[PDB]
């Protein structure tokens, strides 16, 4: 049984990946 | 009601004789769906000699039409003035073609 | 600074085609304004990083959803009865009946039943609880984060690799074969021997105790002493039950062959030995090329001096190194062709030699995986040929390839195209003729007249592999054969029983239907290759258009002059060959699905009798198996296959909508849009709201692309519901 | 015997198929009376069916599990009549047709009006070419040896490579 | 490896290839190449025969020194090709 | 009849129709006299 | 620009002029047979006909393409087949009488079935024969790709250098001996293939004794 805290830390890592993806997209655009 | 109308028969060549299905009346053939049987029943044809003779008459009419088509181009072709008589054409097609056609069919 | 900043022409374009062409030329970096080779390579590198990040995010998402919403733990106990769950459904449009119907799989909420085999794969490699899946998802998320950071980093000024580094072929090939292939396969063999075989034998090996637990009781002492047969001694017994210690052996590297009897899947010891051996071979292969020390090879020297005597192949392979290392399209085409062949190979091998536990009895997953990988193989092959054509029209230098092995292809392209046309015409004429002959013979109630050809050569190959029902008695089928004698002690004792056992898909029995459908497949492959080869070879020019290379790869036409020049650009030869790709993969998947459905039902006589004529194909496969799909929802109610029925009709709709773009062309729609423009400009109130880009009909190539995409998407979205829903409803 | 097949003479499924076809016709036969054209035609149908099955049995065809003849096309002369003999027959006829066409084209080009000779066939000489094409394998070999079958390679247009 | 760092090995005009294609073996005499080729082929055939044919290969017991030497058959092929190349090069 | 009608009958479609009718007749009559010949 | 109707597809400066040069004719080869030209009127003398026999014209098929072999290659192959067939027919005739080498415990050369005679021997005994044939046919063959394209310069067809000195110095007698070789080789080829055909299907050669 996956816990709510486990889902939350996974979501935090996903948000970090989102920020890095935005940065990579900006650098690819320029 | 019981007999299935059929007026086409296939020859036996490559096993296509299976298409001559059981249509009733001791006859084997391909069932038709053109309504010509009911048409002839309405017209009053009750025997096959009548069908044969109207077929021969149709052949004579077809030959007459081919002759007329040849004649009206190669022997006696009308003029544009003749063709452009639309009023006379309408008079003859209303009263002469449709009117007398309906009158004769009614008779 | 309009949206297509990379294309000043499209920026100045005032119509609505600016948006379309910018979107579809966004990734055509070679043709971008003010572009250099070094910047092109660096941007490609960064995009590769982003793509790898996306792949790992997709994998982590699958793992997380199965861990959180899937019944993996329940499925582990009873794999053959519990239906695996993909993910939960959240839909405020569902009715109570829909919620009740989609509540399944031993859970209290609506769900989707997984048809990807991920449950079987994870169970085989040794995942037993949702925690393991969750930690794998976290690891993949961290890996994606690292890859995104790398992609960002390598676009920085001090971290931008150079063109020489990019074009260093020898070092790249050495490392991508000795490490990426070899060491990675060695790592997978290590994972199997350390975690998967113990878990299949009833041992919980995880990160907290894999250091302490020995993979073998002997340890590495046999390995260092050279008594390597100790690791093959004591294999798993035929009474073994997967995941339990009863009937479990101690061997870690074996060559038993055949299949594990309970799971009807290959032995994990065999798989570990496979990966270890192939890792050794790859590591040896990866020391071929010269990199910084002296030993090695020079690919330029090899290609240059490989020329046969008396100019048989012209000047040989001179200049091919230059063209390949300069043109990225040739490299892309070679990679796509190799990957398409590999995808066809995995599609053909997964069903014949299942590797994951209990996948053989999971009929839906097998068909889904086969259809999936065959379709992707077709896509990759068409892409390989398309990029070969782009290389010819964009990157081919006849001065460099003066009398080359590649230039002689253009020299005798007419002969190649004519012979492809001949073989395609012959196969099509005679296959269709035999099929129609059988159709008419059965139609006239005389099946005895059918022209039924036994696939004698394929049956001979099956006998040589070990089949015995045909009675050929050749090679491995012959007990006296030297091949059988030589192999009798390693793998043949398992392989012979596996192949001769009738409950398996390994070397299926074949007949006249197999003969005819195989020749149809040959027709389709040869015709697709004809279209693609003609496009690639006539891309540079033709008798109707010798200066096609000046116009480029994808242009609409040359006008109605010279009789008409529709579909002449050799992009239109991709477009036209995509139809044949869909056709051939559809025939292949129809064949696979029907021949497997009958065998799963224990009714192979139906295929052997009805597959010899197209009426039988239409009646006993499509019409018969379409009932559970179309009955997904009806007037009386709805089942869990209502989603599949909706999709079948949705794919039908998309496929039919593609015909509009493919048939009706641009002038009609341009005039219609002119009338609509008049109406909008002349109506009151609405005329205050006014466009910025002048509306125009879609371009010729744009609409060809859109119609082809509609055709393809309708194709896949109307066949996938059929192949999944019918297999699920019949469960056979 | 090859590939697990058996002859159609000792084929229970083949015999069952024969009896099923015979029983189907004899049933359909009930609708019509004795001596009628349809009755005698169905009797011909039954006789032809039985003759076909007997001929298939006698010819030595191999019948599979489905009870239908299977043709073996690999080269074995035990089953030459299935493919090898019809194959050579078709090859001869097709080469006859191609040779007649080629020779007529060779004639018609030399004519003053080849374009009109192609759509209005000079039948008196065309029949001559059809007749003379009977010996095409020797004629083709002779023309090949004399260098008149193939046009050289750089006398035929070819597009810009 | 750069494009410039490569010797000119193309030999389409010539009847035989230059000895530069042999790499490190460019200076090896043809007689030595041929005799070593014969020895290598004989040894490799012997090893394969003793591994697989004379004794049927058993998974429990494989010699290893017969697995090695079986690779000398490709080596023998290369050696006899190089023997021919050196013979035509007169080296 | 005349050179003109002979030329017209020698035209391509008339000749193709006549020749293919002859071929179909030959095949049909061969089927009638040697029916159901699956092999030589 | 040569005997061939088409230029070779091999390129200029890499073989084209080598293939497309003049080649010797069939008439300049010692193979004519008086027996074929043995009838009233036209005929030959000294065992040779005035013209060679080639109904199918395989000799001059090079003019169509250089894929087809040259008359030099064809004569080389003819003499090879003839020599091999002469040895083969002599071997089967001698073996079928029952004469055999002494033998020992290891080897037994006693077998009259010429078809299965090699099968009786140990692996080594026929292995040596096959190895000798493999080495010799492969060492003596140098410049055979040159006889195919037609350059009878380095290698004469059929002249391996074995006992070529015993050929007479007179051209007439040398050609006579070469013609005797060719005739005996062709007769032996027919004989050995006839015996093989008789074995495979009986009755192919009615005069058989083996
Ligand atoms: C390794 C895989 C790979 C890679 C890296 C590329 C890369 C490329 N391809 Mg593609 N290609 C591939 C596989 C690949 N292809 C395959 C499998 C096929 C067969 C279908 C093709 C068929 C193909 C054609 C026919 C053409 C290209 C072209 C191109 C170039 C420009 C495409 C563009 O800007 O579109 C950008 C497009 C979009 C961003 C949106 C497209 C919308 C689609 C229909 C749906 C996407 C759903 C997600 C680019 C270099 C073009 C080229 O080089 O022109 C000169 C070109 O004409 N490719
Ligand atoms: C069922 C539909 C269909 C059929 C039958 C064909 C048939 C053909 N296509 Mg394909 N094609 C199709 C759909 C189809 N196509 C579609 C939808 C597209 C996408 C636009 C294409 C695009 C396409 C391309 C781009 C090419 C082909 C080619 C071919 C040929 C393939 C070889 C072959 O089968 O020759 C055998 C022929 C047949 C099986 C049919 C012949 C006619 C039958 C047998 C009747 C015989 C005559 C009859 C007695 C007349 C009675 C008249 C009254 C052939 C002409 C390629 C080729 O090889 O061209 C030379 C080619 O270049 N096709
Ligand atoms: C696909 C490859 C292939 C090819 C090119 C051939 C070619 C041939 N086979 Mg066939 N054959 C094949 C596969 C093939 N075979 C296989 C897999 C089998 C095993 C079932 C056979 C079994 C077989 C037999 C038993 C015979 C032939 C024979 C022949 C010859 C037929 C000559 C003729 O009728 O005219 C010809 C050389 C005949 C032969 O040898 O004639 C001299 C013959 O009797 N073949
Ligand atoms: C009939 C075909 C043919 C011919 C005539 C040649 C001829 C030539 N090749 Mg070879 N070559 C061929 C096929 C052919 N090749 C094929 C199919 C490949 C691909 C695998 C290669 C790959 C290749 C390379 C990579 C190189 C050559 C080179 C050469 C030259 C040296 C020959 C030599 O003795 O090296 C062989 C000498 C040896 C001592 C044997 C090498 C080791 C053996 C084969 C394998 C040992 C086991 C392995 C390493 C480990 C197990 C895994 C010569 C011009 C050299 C060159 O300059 O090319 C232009 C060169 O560097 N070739
Ligand atoms: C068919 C494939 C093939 C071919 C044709 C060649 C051909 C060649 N390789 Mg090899 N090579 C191959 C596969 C192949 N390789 C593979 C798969 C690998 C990866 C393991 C290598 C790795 C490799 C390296 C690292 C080197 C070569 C080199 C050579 C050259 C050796 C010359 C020689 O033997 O001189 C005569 C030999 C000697 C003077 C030394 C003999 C020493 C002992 C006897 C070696 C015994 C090894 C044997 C496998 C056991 C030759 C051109 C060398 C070279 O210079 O290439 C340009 C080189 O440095 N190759
Ligand atoms: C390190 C990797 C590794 C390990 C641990 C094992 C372990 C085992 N293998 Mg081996 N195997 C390997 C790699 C490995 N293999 C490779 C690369 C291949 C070639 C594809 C094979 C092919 C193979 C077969 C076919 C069989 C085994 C079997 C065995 C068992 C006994 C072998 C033995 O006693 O050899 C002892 C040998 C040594 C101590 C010396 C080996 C030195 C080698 C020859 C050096 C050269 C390697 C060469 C260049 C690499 C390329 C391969 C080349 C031979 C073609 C054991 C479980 C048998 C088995 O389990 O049957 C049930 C069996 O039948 N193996
Ligand atoms: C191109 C493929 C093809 C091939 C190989 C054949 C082959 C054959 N067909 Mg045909 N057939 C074809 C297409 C083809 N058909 C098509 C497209 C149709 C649909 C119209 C038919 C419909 C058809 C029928 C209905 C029949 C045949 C029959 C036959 C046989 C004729 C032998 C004969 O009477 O010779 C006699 C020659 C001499 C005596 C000389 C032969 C096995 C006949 C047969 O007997 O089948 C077993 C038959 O009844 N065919
Ligand atoms: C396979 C062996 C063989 C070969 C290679 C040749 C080659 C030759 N013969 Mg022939 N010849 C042979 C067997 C052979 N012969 C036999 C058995 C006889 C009958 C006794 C003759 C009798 C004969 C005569 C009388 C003459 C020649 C001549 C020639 C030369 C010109 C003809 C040619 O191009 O032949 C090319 C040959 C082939 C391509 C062989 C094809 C065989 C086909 C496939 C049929 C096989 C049937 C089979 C046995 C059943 C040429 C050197 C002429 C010559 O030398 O003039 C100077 C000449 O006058 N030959
Ligand atoms: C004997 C077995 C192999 C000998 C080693 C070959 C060699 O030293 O390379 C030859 C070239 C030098 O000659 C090179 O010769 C080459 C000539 S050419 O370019 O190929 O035409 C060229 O690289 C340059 O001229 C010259 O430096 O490089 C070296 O000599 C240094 C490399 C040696 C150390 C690296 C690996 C060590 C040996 C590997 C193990 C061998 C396996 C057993
Ligand atoms: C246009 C172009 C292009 C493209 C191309 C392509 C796309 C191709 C493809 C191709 C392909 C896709 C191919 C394939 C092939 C294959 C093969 C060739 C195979 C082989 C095989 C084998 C050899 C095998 C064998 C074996 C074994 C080993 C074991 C078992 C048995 C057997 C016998 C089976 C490019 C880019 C280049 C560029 C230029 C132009």
């Amino acid at each position: 049984m996956i816990t709510d805290g486990q889902i939350f830390v996974a979501l935090c890592i996903a948000l970090t990946a989102a920020i890095l993806a935005i940065g990579l997209g900006r650098q690819l655009y320029v | 009601t019981a007999i299935k109308p059929s007026a086409q028969v296939v020859w036996p060549i490559v096993g296509q004789e299976i298409l001559n299905g059981d249509v009733g009346g001791g006859f084997s053939g391909v069932q038709i769906t053109s309504g010509v049987f009911q048409m002839w029943r309405a017209s009053g044809i009750t025997n096959e000699t009548e069908l044969y003779w109207t077929a021969m008459g149709g052949l004579v009419m077809s030959a007459l039409m081919v002759f007329a088509g040849w004649f009206h181009y190669h022997k006696a072709a009308p003029k544009l003035e003749w063709f452009q008589n639309v009023e006379s054409m309408m008079n003859h097609h209303l009263a002469g073609l449709l009117g007398l056609g309906c009158l004769s069919w009614s008779g | 600074t309009k949206f297509p900043k990379f294309s000043q022409a499209l920026a100045q374009d005032p119509a609505t085609r600016r948006i379309w062409y910018g979107i579809a030329t966004a990734h055509d970096l070679e043709s971008h304004d003010g572009m250099t080779e070094e910047n092109l390579y660096q941007k490609i590198f960064a995009s590769h990083f982003g793509h790898l990040a996306i792949i790992f995010l997709w994998t982590s998402g699958n793992l997380f959803h199965v861990a959180w919403q899937g019944n993996f733990q329940q499925w582990v106990l009873n794999p053959l009865k519990v239906k695996p769950i993909a993910h939960a459904i959240w839909d405020p449009h569902f009715g109570q009946s829909a919620i009740k119907a989609f509540t399944r799989g031993g859970v209290s909420y609506p769900v989707n039943i997984a048809t990807s085999g991920v449950y079987h794969w994870w169970y085989t490699i040794g995942m037993r609880t949702n925690e393991d899946l969750y930690f794998g998802a976290l690891g993949l998320l961290i890996l994606s984060t690292a890859l995104l950071f790398a992609g960002w980093l390598h676009l920085q000024p001090k971290f931008r690799p150079g063109i020489a580094w990019f074009k260093n072929n020898e070092s790249r090939l050495n490392h991508h074969l000795s490490g990426l292939f070899g060491v990675s396969s060695l790592a997978w063999a290590g994972h199997l021997i350390h975690v998967a075989i113990p878990e299949s034998r009833g041992q919980h090996i995880r990160w907290n105790n894999f250091t302490s637990t020995l993979p073998h009781p002997e340890g590495l002492t046999p390995f260092f002493t050279g008594n390597w047969g100790l690791y093959a001694e004591n294999p798993d017994t035929a009474q073994h039950i997967f995941g339990t210690s009863e009937g479990a052996g101690t061997a870690i590297l074996t060559f038993l062959g055949g299949f594990h009897p309970q799971t009807q899947s290959m032995w994990l010891t065999d798989i570990a030995h496979h990966h270890l051996a192939i890792a050794v071979v790859f590591i040896f292969a990866g020391h071929m090329y010269r990199t910084n020390w002296g030993i090695g090879h020079s690919m330029k020297e090899i290609l240059d001096a490989h020329v046969p005597p008396k100019g048989r192949l012209g000047s040989g392979h001179r200049g091919l190194f230059e063209t390949i290392t300069d043109s990225l399209h040739m490299q892309l085409g070679l990679a796509l062709a190799s990957l398409g062949v590999a995808t066809s190979l995995v599609a053909q091998h997964m069903y014949a030699l299942p590797s994951y536990a209990f996948m053989a009895k999971d009929y839906v997953t097998q068909a889904a995986l086969y259809t999936h990988h065959q379709y992707i193989a077709g896509f990759l092959m068409v892409g390989a040929f398309a990029h070969g054509a782009i290389f010819f029209v964009r990157d081919y230098d006849p001065e460099v390839n003066k009398d080359n092995v590649l230039a002689r292809m253009l020299q005798h392209k007419e002969a190649i195209i004519s012979h492809l046309s001949w073989v395609s015409l012959f196969l099509g004429f005679h296959t269709l003729g035999l099929y129609i002959h059988n159709d008419v013979c059965v139609a006239f109630g005389t099946p005895e007249k059918q022209i039924l050809f036994e696939p004698v050569f394929a049956q001979f190959i099956q006998a040589a592999s070990g089949k015995a029902l045909y009675g050929f008695d050749v090679l491995l089928s012959s007990p006296t054969s030297v091949a059988t004698v030589a192999g009798s002690k390693i793998w043949l004792p398992g392989w012979v029983e596996a192949i001769n056992s009738g409950k398996n898909s390994l070397f299926l029995t074949i007949g006249p239907g197999d003969f005819l459908i195989h020749h149809a497949i040959a027709l389709a492959l040869h015709t697709t290759t004809l279209i693609l080869v003609k496009g690639a070879l006539d891309a540079r020019g033709s008798k109707l258009m010798p200066d096609k290379k000046d116009f480029g790869y994808s242009f609409p036409c040359d006008g109605p002059g010279r009789g008409g020049t529709c579909d002449i650009s050799a992009w239109d030869a991709f477009y036209l060959a995509m139809f044949w790709m869909l056709n051939t993969i559809g025939w292949v998947t129809f064949y696979w699905h029907w021949k497997h459905m009958t065998i799963w039902g224990g009714n192979a006589a139906a295929f052997n009798e009805s597959s010899t004529y197209i009426m039988g194909w239409l009646r006993d496969y499509l019409w018969l198996n379409s009932s559970p799909l179309i009955n997904g929802y009806n007037a009386f109610g709805m089942n869990a296959q209502a989603v599949w029925a909706w999709m079948f009709l949705f794919g039908h709709l998309i496929w039919a909508t593609g015909f509009m773009f493919l048939i009706s062309w641009r002038g009609y729609w341009q005039e219609l849009i002119e009338t609509l423009v008049w109406a909008h400009e002349r109506t009151p109130i609405a005329n205050l709201v006014k466009w910025r880009d002048k509306p125009v009909a879609l371009s010729i190539v744009q609409a060809r692309l859109v119609g082809l995409a509609h055709f393809t998407i309708g194709y896949i979205f109307t066949y996938a519901p059929f192949v999944i829903a019918s297999t699920t409803g019949k469960f056979s | 015997d090859v590939s697990g097949l058996t002859p159609c003479k000792d084929s229970a499924v083949f015999k069952r198929r024969l009896d099923g076809s015979v029983k189907k016709l004899n049933s359909r036969l009930a609708n019509y009376t004795e001596g009628t054209p349809a009755y005698i035609a169905l009797e011909q149908q039954i006789e032809q069916t039985k003759a076909r099955f007997a001929k298939y049995g006698e010819k030595g065809l191999l019948c599979g599990a489905d009870g239908l003849p299977h043709l073996i096309a690999d080269g074995r002369l035990d089953h030459a009549g299935e493919f090898i003999i019809p194959g050579f027959g078709f090859l001869y006829i097709a080469g006859w047709i191609g040779w007649a066409g080629r020779s007529y084209l060779q004639f018609s080009k030399k004519t003053d009006k080849p374009n009109e000779n192609e759509i209005i066939i000079n039948v008196p000489v065309a029949l001559g070419m059809m007749a003379g094409a009977f010996i095409w394998p020797l004629a083709a070999w002779k023309e090949l040896i004399d260098g008149k079958l193939l046009v050289p390679g750089d006398e035929i247009t070819v597009s810009p490579r | 490896l750069d494009r410039s760092e490569a010797a000119d090995t193309w030999w389409g005009d010539k009847d035989y290839p230059s000895s530069v294609v042999l790499g490190i073996g460019k200076d090896v005499p043809s007689s030595i190449y041929g005799v070593t080729s014969a020895i290598a082929f004989s040894v490799g055939a012997y090893c394969i025969a003793q591994s697989n044919i004379i004794n049927i290969l058993s998974g429990s017991t494989v010699n290893g020194f017969y697995v090695a030497g079986a690779l000398l058959v490709p080596y023998s092929w290369g050696l006899h090709v190089a023997a021919w190349i050196q013979k035509q090069n007169g080296k | 009849m005349s050179n003109d009608l002979l030329k017209y009958l020698s035209t391509a479609p008339v000749l193709l129709t006549a020749w293919m009718s002859i071929t179909a007749g030959i095949i049909i009559e061969i089927q009638r006299f040697f029916p159901d010949s699956l092999s030589f | 620009a040569g005997p061939m109707y088409d230029e070779p597809l091999a390129p200029s400066g890499m073989g084209r002029e080598f293939i497309n040069k003049e080649r010797a004719p069939l008439s300049s080869y010692v193979g004519a047979s008086q027996e074929l030209a043995a009838f009233p009127g036209g005929g030959g003398k000294e065992g040779m006909a005035p013209t060679p026999w080639d109904p199918f014209c395989f000799s001059e098929l090079y003019k169509v393409s250089a894929n087809n072999p040259d008359v030099a290659w064809l004569r080389e192959s003819e003499l090879k087949h003839g020599r091999m067939a002469m040895l083969a027919i002599t071997g089967v005739m001698v073996q079928s009488t029952g004469f055999h080498l002494p033998g020992n415990a290891e080897v037994s050369f006693a077998n009259s079935d010429w078809v299965s005679a090699p099968t009786t021997l140990p692996p080594v005994v026929w292995g040596q024969v096959l190895a000798f044939v493999a080495i010799a046919e492969g060492q003596t063959s140098e410049g055979l790709f040159d006889l195919w394209l037609g350059d009878t310069s380095k290698r004469e067809p059929g002249n391996l250098g074995w006992g070529s000195g015993l050929l007479s110095k007179d051209k007439k007698a040398a050609d006579k001996m070469r013609l005797k070789e060719l005739k005996n080789g062709r007769l032996a080829m027919l004989a050995i293939m006839g015996v093989a055909a008789n074995h495979f299907i009986p009755g192919a050669l009615p005069g058989c004794i083996y």
